[PDB]
């Protein structure tokens, strides 16, 4: 009965971290 | 105190507060449905009971009580 | 004349900012905690702390350093102080509501013993981060940072520690109006070993 | 002076985190979260201001940097503190993580929304500095909140899996907090009077 | 109530408050020396007892109580 949102965060952690890193890098480089 | 005396006193108080005749008031009746008595009328009954006989019923207890006999049992418990 | 206009605008904007911030924060707190009295208590405690924060900053700069506060420091300090104090009180109250099913007083004690260290660490970090702006060559920025730091220090060390739990203890069931809360649970029988 | 401010703030934060968590790796992780949040807020503010969406002053930029750093650190502290409380209570890492999210997700989001909305009240001012300080601060705070609420749980998920990284180090009670709570509960009147008197000192 | 039940409840409360395991808690133990419990921890115990079982202990009474069995006797006296 795990809640959906924390489970989603826990499962796809690496893609989320990489997405945040890429977005921040683009915004601070362009 | 005997159940009959308590029921008679509660019947008088209820009749004064809401208008339900004493005969309709029986220990198995429910305030919410059988007697259709809201919470405010119930606290009015509690205030009358405290000021007349000294039996004190807090609001939290008033929440729990459902039937007339349930109230009588609570009063007997205090005794 | 330019600076006269600046001063008038500063007073007007200060009043507007204070009123709007109070209203919005009160609304958010009432929505989140589902209780009017809790939000009112939080707002009042934060304002009372804000007054003392203003006093401390005024002393430390004007009398000790000698440089009076710049005319634009006040609203910038006020808004941040209100926001952060409200957030800390909100965290404490939320933990209290979580732990209150075991009685008001035990719930308060457990909520304090739980949150206290974390909230203290966060408050000290925020205060020392704000106070570190004094290294700026510009002194208005340093004044703003030190004022916010002093406000956060006083709030964390007094309002969270004492004022909010004391008011909660005094108000009792009224603290969570309109939600119905038992002051103490049904007295259980002694456990059977 | 902005750059020196940033450096000093980072040094102070590192020292305080080392003092509190009594470990180096946890401090590094919190610093990584802080860097991510600060960089996100600074980047978005600079990018929007560049294309003439709004004007910027020195005050707005300095406040953006400092507030973003502080908010990111506070959110990381909240999450890790609740997670460690659950972990020390006895729960395993999975249940402790879920308990942490359940008990702190709403608090962090509410705090961030309060901070963001508070600065948005500046947009209704008159003086140009106050009016220009409104929107960028709100946008930066929103970016910081999003980063803390998404990356925070994600990093906690990844890090805790590997080794004994986020486990508590100082397994201890809070006797001082117990005493203070008891004093507050037993005698609220005297403590409230003392607090009110202390607060009124600032009116002099 | 029997002494065993009261001692078990007090042991649980003390373990929550201070950290002393229930087995070490015996009726002849002294709070000040045997268990090394200060006055503030004692009022914490009193608050927990009031909020869980309804037994009320004023501060003046808390001053007098010295051993665990002494506390139990006080609770039995109320009964
Ligand atoms: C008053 C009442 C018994 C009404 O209950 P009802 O909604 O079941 O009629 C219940 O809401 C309650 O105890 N509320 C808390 C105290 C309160 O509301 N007092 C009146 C405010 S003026
Ligand atoms: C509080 C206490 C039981 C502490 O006793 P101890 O010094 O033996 O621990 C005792 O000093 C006492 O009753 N003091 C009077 C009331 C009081 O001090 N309240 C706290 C002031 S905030």
């Amino acid at each position: 009965p795990r809640p959906r949102l924390p489970w989603f965060l826990r499962t796809f952690a690496v893609p989320i971290i990489l997405a945040w890193v890429a977005v921040v890098a683009i915004l601070n480089t362009v | 105190a005997t159940q009959e005396e308590i029921i008679a006193g509660l019947a008088e108080i209820i009749e004064e507060v809401t208008g339900i005749e004493p005969s309709e008031v029986t220990p198995e009746k429910s305030f919410v449905d059988d007697l259709d008595i809201d919470s405010l009328s119930m606290v009015e009954i509690a205030v009358q009971t405290e000021d007349k006989y000294g039996v004190k019923i807090p609001d939290e207890d008033l929440a729990g009580l459902r039937t007339v006999g349930d109230v009588v049992a609570y009063i007997q418990k205090l005794e | 004349a330019t600076y006269n206009d600046m001063q008038i605008g500063a007073d007007y904007d200060l009043i507007i900012v204070a009123a709007s911030a109070l209203i919005l924060i009160f609304i958010i707190m009432m929505v989140l905690t589902r209780a009017v009295v809790a939000a009112a208590v939080i707002v009042g405690t934060v304002v009372l702390s804000l007054a003392s924060a203003f006093g401390l900053s005024v002393l430390l700069w004007q009398h000790i350093v000698g440089i009076p506060l710049h005319w634009m420091v006040l609203p910038m300090s006020v808004i941040v102080l209100l926001a952060v104090g409200a957030d800390y009180n909100l965290l404490l109250v939320s933990r209290m509501k979580e732990e209150i099913h075991a009685g008001i007083r035990t719930g308060i004690i457990r909520a304090m013993v739980g949150t206290g260290a974390v909230v203290t660490a966060a408050g000290l970090v925020f205060a020392f981060t704000m106070a570190s702006m004094a290294v700026s060559s510009l002194i208005t920025i340093g004044q703003v940072g030190t004022t916010i730091g002093l406000g956060l220090l006083f709030d964390t060390l007094v309002v969270r520690s004492l004022m909010t739990p004391s008011i909660a203890t005094l108000l009792g069931r009224w603290f969570w109006w309109p939600q119905r809360v038992r002051e103490r649970p049904v007295p259980s029988k002694w456990p059977t070993p | 002076s902005m750059k020196l401010i940033e450096g000093v703030t980072f040094a102070v934060i590192t020292v305080m985190l080392l003092a509190v968590y009594r470990s180096v790796i946890t401090t590094l992780i919190v610093l990584a979260m802080v860097v991510l949040g600060l960089s996100g807020a600074r980047g978005i503010v600079a990018f929007l201001g560049f294309y003439n969406v709004f004007g910027l002053t020195t005050f707005a930029t300095n406040m953006v940097v400092t507030l973003a750093i502080a908010a990111a650190t506070d959110y990381a502290i909240f999450l890790i503190g609740r997670y460690q409380e659950a972990r020390r209570a006895g729960e395993d890492r999975e249940s402790a993580y879920y308990t942490m999210f359940h008990g702190t997700a709403h608090v962090v989001l509410a705090s961030g929304l309060t901070i963001a909305g508070a600065t948005l009240c500046l947009h209704f001012t008159r003086l140009p500095y106050f009016q220009t300080m409104g929107v960028p601060l709100a946008i930066g705070m929103l970016i910081v909140v999003a980063a803390a609420l998404t990356a925070g749980p994600a990093v906690i998920s990844v890090v805790s899996r590997f080794g004994k990284t986020l486990e508590p180090k100082r397994f201890s009670r809070s006797p001082g907090w117990h005493r203070v709570g008891t004093a507050t509960v037993r005698w609220p009147g005297a403590i409230l009077v003392c607090a009110v008197v202390a607060a009124l000192i600032g009116l002099l």
